[PDB]
């Protein structure tokens, strides 16, 4: 009558499954077909509702704090790797399901922890599984998966970049968005790959070399949303913003953004009542507003200068520094007239 | 810039 039981139980039985799928892994002999050494299932265990009621506690603060003192991110993760890696990216409704359920927990059990954040990504193995699963025919697992790598991507330690760069998490975020579906889905891709495009300029290259990834990016900046959000422009805006500091020095791919009437959807954006696409927009305008004429003269053209006026005397540190930033190189760089 | 950031959050659908 341990205080602590029922997750103790839950934490021993999704690990003596594991145990259970390595022995068949070790048990691979001349002579042991597979009657003698059966996969297992993870049905034949109860999985299922074993990491249903692990994601279930694993909402409240004081049920995270004694799964973590059971060691529960790593035995979930390595139950996560484990059927991954056992059954492949299957359709099976079993296997989906506790896939979600397990990376509900392990989004629950990273959030604002150090330590976990750290751990996870430290799984070389789990991490590969995870990335896998973008290819999911199940967007919901899709969108699990991405509300768990967005987690890691936020504060990420050096280790934990270079991982998250290792398992290709970037092209596979990329690739994932441009075939969701759902908003659900592109909500989490998107989360995902605004905290990673911020790592480093090779991420920031990465997700520009992938094919028809700018066009997406500019078509996410006047998203309708079905519900009454504005998270996708938000999550666009953001990556678009990261990334703009790389375009601003590519001839094609400011290109591609033209093509896309990039700059005239930014301007729309500074009137917007969303803090986070007006610090966006800002953040972009000052990239592409930099050493290039072309640009500059269209920002002229279409009314930038007295828009970013309205801005530069803002409470808000980004929107005031963008604003005046790229209003700075418009002043300085006036067209004929 | 600076870049921006989504943050981190516990799981939502």
């Amino acid at each position: 009558h341990h205080h602590h039981h029922h997750m103790l139980h839950l934490l021993e039985q999704i690990r003596a499954y594991c145990e259970t799928c390595w022995e068949w892994q070790e048990a691979h002999e001349p002579g042991m077909d597979q009657d003698k050494n059966p996969m297992p299932a993870p049905v034949e265990h109860q999985i299922c509702p074993a990491v249903c009621v692990l994601m279930k506690l694993s909402f409240d603060e004081e049920h995270r704090h004694a799964m973590n003192e059971l060691g529960g991110l790593q035995a979930i993760a390595e139950l996560l790797q484990v059927d991954c890696e056992m059954y492949g990216l299957t359709n099976d409704h079993y296997s989906i399901t506790l896939r979600r359920y397990a990376g509900m927990a392990l989004t629950n059990l990273t959030f604002g922890d150090v330590a976990n954040k750290a751990t996870l990504c430290s799984m070389k193995g789990c991490m590969r599984a995870l990335v896998a699963q973008l290819k999911s025919e199940s967007e919901d697992l899709q969108q699990v998966i991405a509300s768990v790598l967005r987690n890691l991507s936020w504060r990420a330690d050096v280790n934990s970049k270079k991982t998250l760069r290792e398992v290709g998490s970037v092209k596979a975020l990329m690739e994932c968005a441009l075939e969701v579906k759902k908003e659900s889905t592109l909500k989490s891709v998107l989360s995902a790959l605004w905290n990673l495009s911020a790592h480093c300029t090779e991420n920031k290259a990465d997700i520009c070399a992938v094919d028809g990834a700018l066009a997406f990016l500019v078509g996410t900046l006047t998203y309708r949303s079905q519900t009454n959000t504005l998270a996708i422009i938000e999550s666009g805006g953001g990556i678009l913003r990261n990334v703009s500091s790389l375009i601003a020095t590519n001839e094609d791919h400011r290109q591609i953004l033209r093509e896309n009437n990039c700059l005239q959807t930014l301007l729309q954006h500074l009137k917007s009542h969303s803090l986070t696409i007006v610090s966006n927009a800002c953040g972009t305008l000052w990239n592409l507003s930099a050493r290039n004429p072309k640009d500059q003269e269209a920002l002229w053209d279409m009314g930038a200068v007295s828009m970013l006026k309205n801005l530069i005397h803002s409470k808000h540190k980004m929107i005031a520094m963008g604003s005046a930033a790229a209003l700075r190189n418009l002043m300085a760089n006036r067209p004929a007239k | 810039p600076r870049d921006s950031y989504s943050g981190d959050a516990l799981y939502e659908f």
